[PDB]
């Protein structure tokens, strides 16, 4: 699926959660 | 934030107090998972003030194997918990399907378990209901500590689940963080065996196991194996090996296959 792809890219390139969401 | 920030894609299960969506931040693209509470609910099982002790805990950790709480955010009738989404799921489901872990699968969980909870003692937080049941697995199966239900910021409170029990919680003495090495002896036992140590037809008969530490290891097991949950699982508290011990013990370096996730 486009889902399962997605979760992979989300590992292999974080994003800085402490600035979007914290 | 409201919910109309983020695409619902499925659910993922029933959770403590509520339950989980697997959802998409609209802005971002980010995948994550959303915990739905309802505030009438909380209340009406009086549940608020033992949320709060675990939102409190929770969202103030930071570490590559505690599920990660990002923010929260409310409507008139809902609390919604921002929570970072483990891929592979349960790991007492993986366990159930596989019936024991082989030693690389419980030794790399154990280095990232001895991790995790040294460093909620650096914190003075200690755990107290380590089990399978309240761990999940990330993207490449990393061990993520997911349920602080029993975790406290410090005791007396008998608490935890009757096999992972400590003599002296058993003994009604009090009890400090020491516990929670006790528990990682038990949860390496079951891992590599299928079943808790002390298992038994009656709770006495457990309760009578646990402060004897009747330990019966069955032949399959490694050594080194024997070694560490031997380490763990002693009557004494301050006799059990130290969480730096855990990660320092010869059978984790030989078998854990432990991987960093990628920072930002
Ligand atoms: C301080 C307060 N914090 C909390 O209350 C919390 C929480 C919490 C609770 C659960 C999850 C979570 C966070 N993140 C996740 O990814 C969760 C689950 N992931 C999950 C489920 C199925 C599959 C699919 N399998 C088939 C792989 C995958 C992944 C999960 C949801 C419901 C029940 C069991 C597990």
């Amino acid at each position: 699926n486009l889902l399962t792809q997605a979760i992979r890219q989300q590992y292999y390139k974080p994003i800085d959660v402490d600035r979007m969401y914290g | 934030f409201t919910i109309d920030d983020f695409d619902i894609v499925r659910p993922l299960g029933k959770g403590k107090f509520g339950n989980v969506y697997l959802a998409r931040e609209k802005q971002n693209k980010f995948i994550m998972a959303l915990k739905v509470l309802f505030k009438s609910q909380l209340e009406k099982e009086g549940v608020e003030h033992q949320l709060r002790r675990e939102i409190e805990i929770q969202s103030h950790l930071r570490h590559p194997n505690i599920l990660r709480m990002y923010n929260y955010f409310h409507d008139r009738k809902r609390i919604y918990l921002m929570l970072e989404f483990a891929p592979r799921g349960e790991l007492y489901k993986e366990l159930q399907k596989h019936g024991r872990f082989d030693e690389q699968r419980s030794a790399t969980f154990m280095e990232e378990l001895a991790d995790a909870l040294h460093y909620c003692h650096e914190r003075k937080v200690i755990h107290r209901d380590i089990k399978p049941e309240n761990l999940l697995m990330g993207y490449k199966g990393e061990l993520k500590i997911a349920d602080f239900g029993w975790s406290v910021h410090a005791r007396r409170t008998m608490c935890g689940t009757l096999d992972y029990l400590p003599p002296e919680m058993i003994e009604g003495k009090t009890h400090d963080e020491k516990v929670d090495l006790w528990c990682a002896g038990v949860l390496c036992y079951e891992f590599l065996v299928g079943m808790p140590p002390f298992d038994s037809p009656s709770h006495t008969e457990t309760h009578r196991r646990i402060v004897n530490v009747d330990l019966k290891f069955p032949p399959f097991l490694s050594d080194g194996s024997k070694d560490l949950i031997s380490k763990l699982l002693r009557y004494h508290p301050p006799q059990r090996l130290p969480l730096k011990g855990v990660m320092e013990h010869p059978w984790v370096k030989a078998n854990s296959r432990r991987v960093l996730p990628p920072v930002y």
